[PDB]
């Protein structure tokens, strides 16, 4: 629950005004820093063995999509000073990406974990 | 080794006085030195075990102090069969001897 | 029966929780001096501070019993915190105003300024008198 | 004797041994007592690497600050309240080490002049930030002054702390 | 890298030396203090020369 | 709120009325409805 709370959260940012620099910036990179803490307990969980377990899969995929959603930001601002059209259509565009790509992630990976 | 410098290298006093003769160690020796009293033509006699422990037969006027590096021997009230020579030795490490003090009246 | 009365130093506390709350509520008044115009530095002072509190209480309280009443060292964290609190509601107050009626504004930055030291200074003294 | 490799000393060293003998009176009688001092040296390579360096980079990030134009206030805000937090989870995290004395240690001393650089930058930017559309001459005469004066200021006070601290 | 760096001292003992895990940490520290740092000198020099 | 201020932000500089008016709602209506739910989680956890 709070993985998927923090995804959910980064995918705000896409709802933000481009033009607000400093909130988005702040939001993805704040989001980033509470995934790892999360990352860091969650694998305290359990002993240190070197193999993948289902939930650092999780969790690692939380993050991916976490860095995904910052990396966009950046790469939409900067895409404002170059094409406007550009970066206009990319917001509209990951907002639906996102999501969407999460409930399928979800869906993946409960089916082939649960039914096992 | 351990070097033991004692001082002064010879003094005089008269009958019924207060001295002390002090020793110095190089290294630390704990409170493992011994102080000896050799008369003219005669072998050392211990009087001070350990740092301040009087030898069995030594009268109550000598008396020992010191550890670590500084040690002293206070004869108080010194008699007439008081002269001779005083050397402090070290035994917290191979044996070594002070070059003495030789006292007069 | 054989008994003991131990009274407990307190310099270890100073040093570790005492003084750096005091030096944060300082830095939460730092606020006020800030021009009223800008949005982003003062709540970021006013956040960063509430946090740094939250952090001090949580890494003090890793150390004791689960104790159901209140120490004396968590009245003065809980003093500090609504302290802190009070000077991010105040900015929130001029935020709020701003635009409308400037005047006021700067009025209450300035009565803030003045006040918040000597209600601090106030509640530090009734503290320190009522336990040593 | 100590054996050459039984060393399991992790954060000391072992410079030598000492004996001695002696006599302690207790409530039942007068008993010998035979005593070996262990002398062990700190190394102090842990707590430069995980106080000292952190501590100074502390500080050099909040010196950093005044370098940046005086039309960018958020930037400078951020700059000092995070080095503030930064230096109160240093100081927090410093003492877990060490039993709860009630008496300040260098490492205290160093930590408390790290936090008074700090907070002294943070409100440097503060009356800055006053004067600024004001008098901003005196505004920018009193950051160049800081430029030079705070590194001067934490360089001195090293070379004085580490120079009695490493020949006692 | 702060925080990631006190979760991981947590676990080891308080040796004197740098371990590799420690010397990389240090690593990118030093790259992140040094970006900051790359900001830092280019708005100090902006206001000046608008190209460099 | 985060959600509330997403949407404010989303319907400003398009339709400031409707921003001015979902914001001046919220206003009232979060405080009070945090305040029912506290209400009856205490009164169902402890009158028990
Ligand atoms: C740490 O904590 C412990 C435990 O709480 C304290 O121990 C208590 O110490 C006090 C005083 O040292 C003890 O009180 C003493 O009780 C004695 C017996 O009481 C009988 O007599 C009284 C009436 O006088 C009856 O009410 C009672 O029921 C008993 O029948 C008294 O004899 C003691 O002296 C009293 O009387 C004489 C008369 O000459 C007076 O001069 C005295 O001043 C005093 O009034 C005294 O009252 C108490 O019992 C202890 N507790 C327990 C559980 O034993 C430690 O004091 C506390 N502090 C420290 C440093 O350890
Ligand atoms: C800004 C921060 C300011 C100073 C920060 C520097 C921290 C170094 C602290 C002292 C250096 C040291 O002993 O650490 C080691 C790292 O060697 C280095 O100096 C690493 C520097 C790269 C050096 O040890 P060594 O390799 O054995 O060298 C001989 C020891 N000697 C230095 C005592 C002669
Ligand atoms: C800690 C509080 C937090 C510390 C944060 C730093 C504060 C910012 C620095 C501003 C600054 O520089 O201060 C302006 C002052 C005089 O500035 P200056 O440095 O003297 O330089 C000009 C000089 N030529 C001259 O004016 O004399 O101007 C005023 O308007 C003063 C009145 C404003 C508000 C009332 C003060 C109450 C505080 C006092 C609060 C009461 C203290 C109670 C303590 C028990
Ligand atoms: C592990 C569990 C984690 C789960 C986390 C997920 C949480 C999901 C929780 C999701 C709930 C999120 C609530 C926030 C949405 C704000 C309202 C909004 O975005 O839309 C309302 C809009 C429609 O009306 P209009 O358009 O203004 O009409 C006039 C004209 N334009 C026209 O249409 O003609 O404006 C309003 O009316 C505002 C009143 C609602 C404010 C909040 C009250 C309810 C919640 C108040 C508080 C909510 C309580 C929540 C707690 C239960
Ligand atoms: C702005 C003003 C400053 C901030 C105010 C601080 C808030 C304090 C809140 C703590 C709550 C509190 O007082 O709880 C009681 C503690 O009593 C107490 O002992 C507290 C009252 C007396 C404390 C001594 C002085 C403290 C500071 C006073 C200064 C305030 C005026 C300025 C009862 O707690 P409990 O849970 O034990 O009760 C029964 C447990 N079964
Ligand atoms: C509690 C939850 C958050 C607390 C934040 C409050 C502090 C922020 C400062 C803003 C503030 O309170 O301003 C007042 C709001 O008053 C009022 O609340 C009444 C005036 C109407 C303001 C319009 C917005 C609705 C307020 C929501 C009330 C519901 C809260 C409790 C159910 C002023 O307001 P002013 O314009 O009259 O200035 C004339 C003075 N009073
Ligand atoms: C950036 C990265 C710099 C280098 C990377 C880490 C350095 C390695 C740790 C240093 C270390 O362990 O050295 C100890 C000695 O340090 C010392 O003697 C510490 C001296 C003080 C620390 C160096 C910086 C302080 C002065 C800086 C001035 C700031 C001016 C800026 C305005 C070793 O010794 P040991 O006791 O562990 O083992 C017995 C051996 N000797
Ligand atoms: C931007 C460039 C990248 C950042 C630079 C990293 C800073 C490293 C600072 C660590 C300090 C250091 O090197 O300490 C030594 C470790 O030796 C070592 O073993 C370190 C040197 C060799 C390490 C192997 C490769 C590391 C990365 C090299 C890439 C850099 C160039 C690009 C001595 O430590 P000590 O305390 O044990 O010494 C005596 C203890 N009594
Ligand atoms: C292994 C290791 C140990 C310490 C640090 N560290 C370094 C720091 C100090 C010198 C060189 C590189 C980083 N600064 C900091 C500054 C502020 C807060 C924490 C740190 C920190 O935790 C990073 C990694």
């Amino acid at each position: 629950i709070p993985c998927t709370l923090i995804v959910v959260l980064s995918w705000v940012s896409f709802w933000i005004n481009k033009d607000a620099v400093p909130a988005r910036t702040s939001l993805g990179i704040t989001t980033v820093l509470t995934m790892t803490t999360l990352s860091t307990i969650a694998r305290k969980s359990l002993p240190k063995v070197s193999y993948v377990t289902a939930m650092d899969l999780f969790v690692s995929v939380c993050f991916i999509f976490v860095f995904s959603a910052l990396v966009e930001y950046g790469t939409l601002h900067y895409f404002v000073s170059s094409q406007p059209a550009r970066a206009a259509k990319m917001d509209s565009y990951a907002r639906i990406f996102f999501p969407t790509a999460f409930c399928l992630f979800n869906l993946v990976y409960w089916v082939s974990y649960l039914y096992l | 080794n351990i070097v033991m410098t004692q001082s002064p290298k010879s003094m005089s006093m008269s009958v019924g006085e207060r001295v002390t003769l002090s020793c110095k160690a190089s290294e630390y020796v704990g409170t493992y030195v011994s102080w000896y009293q050799q008369k003219p033509e005669q072998s050392p006699k211990l009087l001070i075990y350990g740092a301040s422990n009087r030898y069995t037969g030594v009268p109550d006027r000598f008396t020992g102090s010191g550890s670590a590096t500084d040690f002293t021997l206070t004869i108080g009230s010194v008699q007439a069969e008081d002269l001779a020579d005083y050397h402090c030795g070290q035994s917290y490490s191979y044996p070594t001897f002070g070059a003495g003090t030789k006292l007069e009246l | 029966s054989l008994s003991f009365k131990l009274k407990r130093n307190i310099g270890y506390f100073i040093l570790q929780t005492y003084m750096p709350s005091i030096l944060i509520t300082i830095l939460s008044w730092v606020s006020f001096w800030i021009n009223y115009d800008a949005s982003a530095a003062r709540v970021a002072l006013g956040i960063t501070t509430v946090l740094t509190m939250t952090t001090i209480n949580t890494h003090l309280r890793e150390t004791l019993p689960k104790i159901p009443y209140v120490k004396a060292i968590d009245m003065y964290l809980m003093g500090c915190f609504v302290f802190v609190f009070m000077a991010l509601l105040e900015y929130a107050l001029v935020n709020y105003i701003f635009f409308s009626q400037p005047a006021r504004a700067a009025a209450i930055d300035r009565w803030s300024r003045i006040f918040f030291p000597v209600v601090f200074s106030f509640f530090n003294i009734v503290y320190w008198l009522y336990y040593v | 004797v100590v054996a050459e490799d039984g060393s399991r000393l992790n954060q000391y060293d072992l410079l030598g041994q000492t004996v001695d003998s002696g006599i302690v009176q207790s409530s039942t009688g007068e008993y010998v007592v035979m005593t070996t001092h262990f002398h062990l040296k700190r190394k102090i390579g842990y707590f430069v690497i995980q106080t000292y360096l952190p501590c100074i980079m502390t500080v050099i990030l909040s010196q950093v600050s005044f370098w940046l134009n005086r039309e960018s206030v958020p930037a400078r805000t951020v700059f000092g309240v995070t080095t503030v937090l930064t230096m109160t989870t240093l100081s927090i995290s410093a003492r877990n080490s060490l039993p709860k004395v009630a008496y300040a240690t260098a490492m205290d001393w160093f930590i408390a002049v790290c936090y008074a650089f700090v907070f002294s930058a943070l409100i440097e930017f503060a009356t800055v930030n006053y004067f600024t559309k004001s008098q901003p001459a005196r505004a920018a005469k009193i950051d160049r002054l800081s430029r030079i004066a705070f590194p001067l200021l934490f360089g001195i006070f090293n070379l004085v702390y580490w120079a009695t601290y490493l020949n006692r």
